[PDB]
């Protein structure tokens, strides 16, 4: 209210590749820009991308820019965050976050964060 | 195969009303996708809430609702309490098992 | 009350055969079903399988059904779950649930989860 | 060998009745098994409550009870109250040594 | 490349004033980095609470306040309340990408 | 009070062998029998053995004695654990707890349980 | 090599009086040794609550005091409140350098 | 208030070289001397070592003085650790802490700790 949803827990094993999800009461992005943070303990937060569904331009990293992925179904209302080839250390909580900067209005409103899990 | 998605969490304040979803990946949620809302509370407490779509477990207030919105199931809570904060997990019917979302977990302020 | 019942935390090594249960107050297993569902961080909760301990008739799915197993102590009233040839990734908190859906009546009651520790 | 069972949790609300049980798999429990029940709290502090089947440690209200029934051996708890709310594992004794159940975790509401 | 440098924690009591600073080892911290501060609650429960320096999200009281001081970007605040109890990030704009302080736990007692 | 004390957390690495121990306010040990607790997710609690300090008399599980060890510095008051030839599954948080049966009087009063951390 | 010990915990209740020892393994803790006690918090707080054997932190009543009780330190709390739930740490000075004990945790009921 | 600052969370890999900071509000190291208290379960609490702003003078253990390391930044108020060629057991939660003994006045105010993620 207005609230964002991701699922709570997805195993994977490494070589895999999966797809983690964000979701709005919302409606829809896009558009309300979205955010990925990586936590894993004392590193606390980290970063990936963002995708423009109306037609691409997602944007991340030197280091994101190979598992990074950034994507929707605008036909429904929902974000995406792919890790292609996923290894042990991409274990962790992923949080998802939108809006705006680029600056529709004029703050983020978190999820809850899918765990990640690698692997067994 | 069959995904389950719903929202990551949900916060809100005492009194409001909020409604999560599920959706399937396999077509629309339908009653005989039997959705259930089991809540989950801290160390790994799990409670039946609603099955079979729209039925209340025995010392479920009315406030918990659940139904069909669209090709979604959804789970409304009315006069949201405190004591609501949770996870809520949809678990759908695929024909001999069941398949779990993530996992939608609601917070309160407090 | 009605309350349902598994052990606090079991320790097995990869390769071994581990089994769990999971009791009624209650007073037995049959009638009102059995689930398991793991709790793995991010990925939350996953599934197993079930048992009709008046005869056998378990199911769970195609990735399950190796290591999957489901049962009871009908002489008694217990529920049973064993991993065959565990692995590290075996590793987690399985709950256990009943009932119905079959459908007797007519909502499940988690019991609290065996933490399963593999292995050292 | 000797393999302790109990209910994996209980769940109650405050003046109800509880009773926890204990199973051994290599016979009935008896008085030679000495049945203890140990409360265990949150960062691993634990307490033994009851000893010998029903032996209740200093500082422990009536409330709590052990026995045998048939043969299992039993820890009731009457009036339940908030604070009880903790692990209660059975610590059965095999002649020299204590064979430990996975610990049953009982919940109130609140 | 960019590193973000934060308190690693602050401590207070309610009704004082605590200042959380942030910066950038690129130079100096300024109004292109859009700074952002983001509160964080337990179970990775994360708020947008300022954005643009010194800009509000809806539903936060102006007790808290962003700015810049010299180089460094600041979140002040007052009148600090118990539930104010959180992990506090910070997460500045480097051009097309965000990058996020290890986060300044802030304490009450209580 | 009367209160057990053991330390907060030990550091090890595979191979080598490091001791845990267990006071009392309380006066001393021996007597007020003791015992060791192992404490690993889902598993909850494991057991180990107990030291007779007037003269020795320890008493273990055919999977312990190898490993298992009890002890005492009976001239100040302390109990003690040792783990001979660790592993990456010893890794564990182990409660002390005394005393009596043998049958003193009449009740176990626990530690805290020391954080053995194998190995990095 | 230095290795001090401590209690791994104690329970107690509020108004109590509870001592926490420290003992040095290269022989008897003295006055060179400036036995500090740093009370810490849940999610890594620490805090210095008395250092140089029996000297208090600002902010820290007189109810909190130290002391050598023959070969051992000591941190004695007199008037045993519940905020004092804790962990209480001995770290010892041995010529230059510092070295900590395992904690001994301290409950209240509540 | 007075309050010390050190970042949420790091993240690294084996055989790489990282360095945590310590921050005063405070206004800056030197002086009131430095401090780093290793976390890791049981274990509780280790030591590391200090550093001498105005000009140098470290003291660490026979053990931490490969990895160990001390440091500021005087020209703002920062203070360092570097653990040099990290390992999978390096990984903890470093507590930064100040002041005195050298002796200023009169006590040890904590931060939070760095969560020292090693790796994946």
């Amino acid at each position: 209210e207005v609230q964002l949803q991701q699922s709570g827990a997805e195993l994977v094993k490494p070589g895999a590749s999966v797809k983690l999800s964000c979701k709005a009461s919302g409606y829809t992005f896009t558009s309300y820009w979205m955010h990925w943070v990586k936590q894993r303990p004392g590193r606390g937060l980290e970063w990936i991308g963002r995708i423009d569904p109306n037609g691409g331009g997602t944007k991340y990293n030197e280091k994101f820019k190979s598992k990074a992925t950034l994507t929707v179904d605008k036909p429904s209302s929902t974000a995406y965050m792919q890790l292609s080839s996923l290894t042990s250390e991409d274990s962790a909580v992923y949080y998802c976050a939108r809006m705006w900067y680029y600056g529709t209005y004029y703050f983020d409103y978190w999820g809850q964060g899918t765990t990640l899990t690698v692997s067994s | 195969q069959a995904v389950v998605t719903q929202e990551s969490a949900l916060t809100t304040s005492p009194g409001e009303t909020v409604t999560l979803t599920c959706r399937s990946s396999t077509g629309a949620v339908t009653t005989s996708n039997y959705a259930n809302w089991v809540q989950e509370k801290p160390d790994h407490l799990f409670t039946g809430l609603i099955g079979g779509t729209n039925n209340r477990a025995p010392g479920v207030p009315a406030r918990f609702s659940g139904s069909l919105i669209g090709n979604k199931a959804a789970l409304t809570i009315t006069g949201a309490q405190t004591e609501d904060e949770a996870i809520y997990f949809c678990a759908l019917w695929y024909s001999n098992h069941l398949v779990f979302g993530g996992g939608t977990k609601l917070t309160v302020l407090e």
